[PDB]
């Protein structure tokens, strides 16, 4: 069935709104989930390059290929122990790490799907049609969605700019890599990295491949740097109803320095984006993990040291806790660019009426 | 443990750098602005140095008034410097047996050969050296080695290859290649005496040759004794290690920091890029070591000493460093490069990646890149250069002049194009 | 997709027990428990419900016999014996055979096999780091030579040269191009591969059309250089092996080391 309760490191008296747990190596599971999905719960428990939008869609591509793989049985009907099948996967899912929203409306429109289509049809019939519409669902509301995001982006941005990122986001990566390119400027790109996960590298790494003249640096010495920039990109992850933005760590504080320093914050985000729950401060629902990532001394993620720090459950109070996802405040980013093209984040919830 | 006693090699490496090296000694050449004698001295007086000793002969005049003019002839410095005259151009086994003979090594003594610029603390060294020391008594000489830049797929000057102990840490062999640059050979035969004394062996070429040595007073007895040896490392190391004397061990040193010996000129090019970013952590022109020196650091790696003079509406790039008493007109990109003390610069001229020192005269409306300028040296107006094209002492490059890929200039008014004089083989002119 | 192969065969290395046609390699007691015990508790804990054992001319119903009596087993075991193998042929003969049997990814382990190890952390080593090949070395006695040496990198961990000292000449020889990239290589002495392979689905396109397997250990992981030359036809992933290390006591039983096995579970 799966292992559960038991965690390491204290409970702490101070932020304690989520679960702090799971199943890395493989021990006591049911012999019937599907490999991929196993697969993905491994790799999304230790990823270092994934943010928000590459999750989605590693999530559909996984099912295209369990209903590729499903066989509807002959005394069942495939409205019986599908819907099951899924919860396991998801609750698995969560298990490993929390989801995102973007997940979350891939789940509402697959069980759409479900009810939409009555047990009547021919079985090879049935799936061959239901993972082109996938296709091209993933189609529209990703590839060329992202497309129209990139054109939106390419008007905004003025002839010879620099722009200061945050994070791993694949929308901005892609939008970065478009203006070296095809239109060819004197594009100056500054990225900024955290502790935990090493995004901006891994981003800035790909832009140095790309050939771009690339500075790499780190929240601690910010007010060196931008005493210069310009357009500051962030990397949504979800915007609620109010108009907040969450994302991911290092990203408030970049948003607050730009607004004081003249020149604003700019974030592209997908319509697949937007939730209906709503918060005000980071202490609401943080996606929190174990400080297990934190233990390792600088320079690299695996390097193996006999340090200063090793214990957390022995010690007399020792909270070396961090977090993942965190809120920039409403006022201080100026545009998004969707795939209804524009609009401030004050507007916020005109796409969620819109459909 | 105290009172230790330094030799420099210098006049080892000249010719090696190809236009240059004419009339003006190897080490005189400044890195940053500065000679690089100075880095090595520096790194003498941390190592804590009591008595330093100089191998002149080969342009020995104008190293010896250096010394005179330096900062240690002065009563108060905790080295002095005696220099050691040879005849012109020898190898190093035979300057060996001539200190052997003249008889001042005592217990411990430091053998560099070329000039090393390194953030490594040395006390560390020395104490694991002296308890290697202490483990048996027959043990001679030790080897520094540092972590290469993950692949050393441009380092085609330097192939060594290290075979090293896990427990100990003894060399077992010294291999030179062509492999990338000529596809010709691909084979390395290693002896097969010192296998199961070693057991755990590791072969290594992602380590960069240092050249810098602790050494016993057993070492000058054995270039003596054995005069058929001539190198320190590709035939001498190899030898102690292929029982010449049965017992006998030699020290490999490895250290997670930067430490590059300076050879070639691309080799000088990359150690440069290094220093002007912050590689070398206590090695940075801010600190100012030479007195007479004012930089002076700002942000995006920009380095500038005090009486900077430059025009309005001028972009400067990163990692670039100019000296004092220094004009630059308008229209000017400084990208990626080193411009010396007492610099005039003309106007609407663009440089990457390039290379000028001291005083040095730059022609109106001409782009430089990737190429070097020496000393008292000046640039004519419409000039355009390649990559790696090395520019010679008082070349007067005149007007309207394009020059290609790796076209080296001579620094004495001999086989090679372009000369010193006026019109440089544009229209033959030359002594 | 996934499933476990068992490799039996005849000893000839050993000096007394295996001549006799009763009594097998496979059924032999080393400290008062049989051999294919083990290999039995290994792929119980590893997962696996299809697994297919390999059989010579020699010994058609005493493994099979074995199986069911006393052996905990509860799995279906395929039970083969192809007329190919002449002794002279050991087990590349019997993988080119027996192919369209494997759907996916494929697991070789031989009946040789003393085990002490956690098994589901080396499936999901294979499972995560993608390659070919997955190798296993353990540590020699401790307790109060020329043999053979391994070459491997530490940071991906890899493997690169395995051959031993029979054939060997005069001196040591490396190739350029084979150390130039993989610039750090550790040579091991005392480490010794335990017969444990991982393989991948892509194998079963060159084994039927280029026979140039040997022992299932020289020519078996040896195609795998992308150097010099590059003239065999890939199936698309780089053809890279992996090794990993292990301290505790899990090795292979053929020659004198029998007797010592017994003194190791005695204990």
């Amino acid at each position: 069935p799966g292992i559960s309760s038991v965690i390491p490191t204290v409970l702490e008296q101070s932020f304690d709104n989520s679960s702090l747990i799971s199943v890395k190596e493989l021990l006591l599971n049911k012999d019937l989930i599907h490999p991929s999905i196993l697969l993905l719960t491994s790799h999304l428990a230790h990823y270092k390059i994934v943010g928000s939008i590459p999750r989605c869609i590693a999530m559909l591509e996984v099912f295209q290929i369990v209903i590729k793989d499903y066989q509807t049985p002959k005394g069942t009907t495939l409205s019986r122990n599908l819907t099951s099948y899924l919860s396991h996967q998801i609750d698995l899912l969560k298990k490993a790490r929390p989801l995102s929203v973007t997940m979350g409306n891939a789940i509402r429109w697959l069980k759409q799907e479900i009810s939409l289509i009555d047990p009547s049809t021919p079985d090879k019939a049935a799936k061959k049609d239901l993972c082109e519409k996938i296709g091209q669902f993933a189609k529209e509301k990703i590839e060329l969605a992202d497309q129209l995001i990139i054109d939106n982006a390419s008007t905004q941005i003025e002839e010879s700019t620099t722009i200061v990122t945050y994070g791993s986001s694949k929308v901005l990566t892609e939008l970065l890599l478009h203006n070296a390119i095809s239109l060819k400027k004197n594009i100056k790109v500054i990225v900024v990295d955290s502790r935990p996960l090493f995004e901006g590298r891994k981003m800035a790494e790909t832009l140095r491949n790309a050939g771009v003249n690339v500075m790499y640096a780190l929240i601690t010495s910010l007010d060196t740097i931008f005493n210069d920039v310009d357009y500051v990109f962030l990397g949504a992850h979800s915007i609620l109803s109010n108009g907040f933005l969450y994302s991911r760590a290092g990203t408030a504080m970049l948003a607050m320095s730009a607004k004081r320093r003249n020149i604003p914050v700019l974030v592209c985000c997908e319509s697949l984006k937007f939730s209906q729950r709503v918060q005000l401060d980071s202490v609401t629902f943080n996606e929190l993990a174990d400080p297990n990532d934190l233990v390792n001394i600088d320079y690299e993620n695996p390097v193996e040291r006999r340090g200063n720090k090793g214990a957390l459950l022995n010690q007399f109070i020792k909270e070396r806790k961090f977090e993942k996802k965190k809120l920039a405040m409403e006022n201080k980013p100026k545009g998004n660019k969707i795939g209804g093209k524009k609009g401030s984040e004050g507007e916020s919830k005109d796409a969620s009426n819109e459909e | 443990e105290d009172r230790l006693q330094a030799v420099v090699l210098t006049d080892s490496y000249e010719t090696r750098f190809m236009p240059l090296t004419a009339v003006k000694p190897r080490c005189l050449l400044p890195l940053a602005n500065v000679p690089l004698i100075e880095y090595t001295l520096e790194f003498l007086a941390k190592a804590g140095v009591h008595e330093v000793f100089l191998i002149c002969s080969s342009h020995a005049n104008q190293i010896n008034d250096y010394i005179e003019n330096s900062k240690w002839n002065l009563p108060w410095s905790p080295f002095k410097i005696t220099t050691i005259m040879s005849p012109e151009a020898r190898c190093t086994g035979d300057v060996m047996r001539d200190l052997d003979n003249r008889g001042i090594i005592t217990g411990d003594f430091i053998l560099v050969s070329g000039d090393v610029l390194t953030n490594i603390d040395f006390s560390k060294m020395l104490e694991f050296h002296k308890k290697m020391h202490l483990q048996d008594k027959d043990h001679i000489s030790t080897m520094c080695l540092s972590k290469a830049s993950t692949y050393p797929k441009t380092r085609t000057i330097e192939p060594a290859a290290f075979v090293l102990d896990k427990s100990t840490s003894r060399c077992i062999y010294y291999q030179d290649l062509p492999l990338p640059s000529s596809r010709e050979k691909t084979s390395i035969q290693i002896d097969p005496e010192l296998l199961d004394n070693v057991d755990e062996f590791v072969i290594r070429n992602d380590l960069i040759d240092c050249r810098i040595d602790i050494c016993t007073s057993h070492v000058p007895l054995i270039f003596q004794e054995n005069f058929d040896y001539q190198s320190l490392r590709t035939d001498f190391v190899k030898g102690v290690i292929s029982s010449d004397i049965l017992g006998k061990h030699i020290y490999a040193y490895l250290t997670d920091e930067y430490a590059v010996r300076v050879e070639s000129w691309q080799t000088y090019d990359t150690i440069s890029q290094d220093f002007l970013g912050r590689w070398c952590y206590p090695l940075v022109l801010d600190s100012n070591i030479q007195d007479d020196q004012t930089y002076s650091y700002e942000s995006r790696h920009i380095y500038k000493e005090k009486d900077v003079v430059l025009a309005q509406s001028c972009k400067i790039g990163k990692c670039t460093a100019i000296g004092s008493g220094t004009k630059i007109g308008e229209g000017t990109k400084i990208e990626n490069s080193v411009i010396g003390r007492n610099c005039q610069i003309g106007e609407n001229i663009r440089i990457k990646n390039s290379f000028i020192w001291d005083d040095c005269i730059i022609g109106n409306n001409s782009i430089i890149d990737h190429s070097l300028i020496a000393s008292n040296a000046t640039l004519g107006s419409n000039v355009r250069l390649n990559d790696g094209c090395i520019i010679g002492f008082n070349v007067k490059i005149d007007d309207n002049m394009d020059l290609d890929r790796n076209t080296k200039i001579s620094a004495s008014p001999q086989d090679l194009d372009d000369q010193t004089l006026a019109v440089s083989i544009v229209g033959d002119k030359g002594v | 997709s996934i499933q476990a192969f068992v490799f039996c065969g005849k000893g000839s290395n050993l000096a007394p027990m295996q001549h006799s046609t009763r009594l097998p390699k496979a059924l032999l007691p080393i400290g008062n428990r049989p051999m294919i015990e083990y290999v039995l508790d290994w792929c119980d804990q590893a997962d696996f419900k299809e697994i297919s054992v390999v059989a010579p001319v020699d010994e058609i119903e005493l493994i099979e016999s074995g199986l069911t009596s006393f052996l905990n087993s509860n799995h279906s075991h395929h039970l083969q014996d192809p007329k190919k193998i002449n002794f002279i042929s050991t087990g590349e003969s019997l993988q080119k055979e027996l192919l369209p049997r494997i759907n996916g990814d494929f697991v070789i382990l031989p009946c040789d096999f003393v085990t002490d190890i956690p098994p589901q952390v080396l499936v999901d080593q294979f499972r995560n780091r993608d390659d070919n090949n997955l190798a296993m070395t353990i540590y020699y006695k401790n307790s109060l030579k020329q043999q053979q040496f391994f070459t491997v990198y530490s940071e991906i961990l890899l493997d690169v040269y395995s051959q031993r000292d029979v054939t060997k000449t005069k001196y040591l020889q490396i190739r350029s191009h084979l150390l130039w990239n993989y610039p750090n290589l550790t040579v091991s002495t005392k480490l010794l591969n335990s017969f444990i392979y991982f393989c991948s689905f892509e194998l079963c396109q060159l084994l039927k059309l280029g026979p140039q397997s040997m022992s299932r250990q020289a020519s078996f992981k040896d195609p795998f250089t992308g150097n010099q030359q590059q003239q065999n036809p890939p199936t698309t992933i780089f053809i890279l092996p992996n090794e990993t290390l292990f301290i505790r006591a899990n090795n292979l039983n053929a020659y004198m080391d029998a007797n010592r096995f017994v003194l190791k579970i005695k204990s």
